[PDB]
């Protein structure tokens, strides 16, 4: 499911902003 | 609404062309928790007190701004915090710097982050998303009537109040500009196409980003996702979404009018603006005007126990806040 695939990502936690 | 923001538009410039500084000090505040960490900065919950009031602060380390070439971006987040004034939008109460750091005093919100209720709960109902959509909705309206782009939206950025109602933190990246800017900036989730393709965009990027958190709320899971910042780009520009099959027809619509990458068909950035968005079926149902008064019944109240409290946030490592001898970059922040 893509919910499994979310989960099992490494971008489940406080994702950090991009600056350069 | 034009009247409203005719008057917003004044008060607004005024403070824009005369800005505040230094209206408080550091040792008149009580250090209490880290509430919450990020890039070169925290925010802690801090009791001022001669008055016993309770006020979230985020101290920036000079040294560490200059050193991720944050210094136009802080400027711009100083400058227009200080000016701005919606329901909806966290208010600057005072701001100062010393030596070392430099700091935001703030209305506190207890409630948490939508971050944490959103991955603990899994997912938001319709309901429970349109809620906090139409205030976004709202405070977009207010931030680009102003020619500001906030470009930071996402869950991690919006706080709950005591009556469940949304605060927007965190300007880091808002920046008041007429015409195209090319930062890229953001968290690559809720990147827009043309912020990656180089060409320059617009307020259009808030409308996008909205797509992508009301996309969030009601699945529990990004529209665009994988392992690598690089992987992402690739999703977002491939102009496909996917959508659960508990999405309303009516929110897949919306959606599809919102992650638009052809930017003359983006709801929000056409012909009748905003309107596109509060008319859209999906909002039907909302109260615009019962909203902004805050008088909308809120479907998630995170009641706490007295003030003070951060049940609703984690805990962190705390850590000393240093002050050299030496004032640092001086120069850098002088309108700060
Ligand atoms: C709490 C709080 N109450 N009133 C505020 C006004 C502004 C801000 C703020 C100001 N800069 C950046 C921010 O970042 C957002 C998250 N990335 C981190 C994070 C996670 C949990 C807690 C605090 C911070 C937040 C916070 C509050």
């Amino acid at each position: 499911t893509t919910y499994a695939d979310f989960i099992a990502s490494g971008r489940t936690g406080r994702r950090n902003a991009i600056h350069d | 609404v034009k009247e409203f923001l005719a008057k917003a538009k004044e008060d607004f410039l005024k403070k824009w062309e005369n800005p505040a500084q230094n209206t408080a000090h550091l040792d008149q505040f009580e250090r209490i928790k880290t509430l919450g960490t990020g890039s070169f900065g925290r925010v802690m919950l801090v009791k001022h007190m001669e008055t016993g009031n309770h006020y979230a602060m985020k101290i920036l380390d000079k040294q560490k701004v200059v050193k991720l070439k944050q210094i136009e971006h802080t400027l711009n987040e100083k400058r227009i915090l200080q000016a701005v004034n919606f329901p909806f939008l966290v208010k600057l109460e005072f701001s100062f710097k010393d030596n070392s750091n430099l700091y935001m005093v703030m209305e506190y919100v207890p409630g948490g982050e939508m971050f944490s209720h959103l991955r603990r709960i899994g997912r938001f109902s319709e309901p429970h998303a349109r809620f906090y959509a139409a205030q976004i909705v709202l405070t977009f309206e207010y931030l680009h009537s102003l020619d500001l782009i906030y470009r930071d939206l996402k869950p991690e950025n919006l706080l709950i109040d005591q009556q469940g109602y949304i605060q927007v933190t965190d300007f880091g990246f808002a920046k008041r500009v007429k015409g195209r800017t090319w930062t890229l900036c953001g968290t690559p989730e809720y990147l827009a196409p043309e912020i990656i393709l180089s060409k320059g965009y617009n307020k259009a990027v808030d409308w996008w980003a909205l797509g992508v958190l009301i996309y969030e709320m009601a699945a529990g899971y990004p529209p665009f996702f994988a392992d690598q910042p690089i992987q992402i780009y690739e999703k977002i520009v491939s102009g496909k979404v996917r959508f659960p099959s508990h999405f309303s027809s009516d929110l897949k619509d919306l959606l599809r009018n919102l992650l638009q990458v052809d930017l003359t068909k983006r709801f929000g950035n056409l012909k009748d603006g905003v309107n596109d968005i509060k008319n859209h079926k999906w909002f039907a149902t909302t109260d615009w005007i019962a909203i902004y008064q805050r008088k909308v019944e809120a479907p998630f109240i995170p009641k706490f126990k007295g003030p003070g409290d951060t049940s609703n946030f984690d805990d962190y490592e705390e850590e000393e806040i240093r002050v050299s001898i030496n004032e640092k970059c001086g120069k850098e922040f002088s309108e700060f």
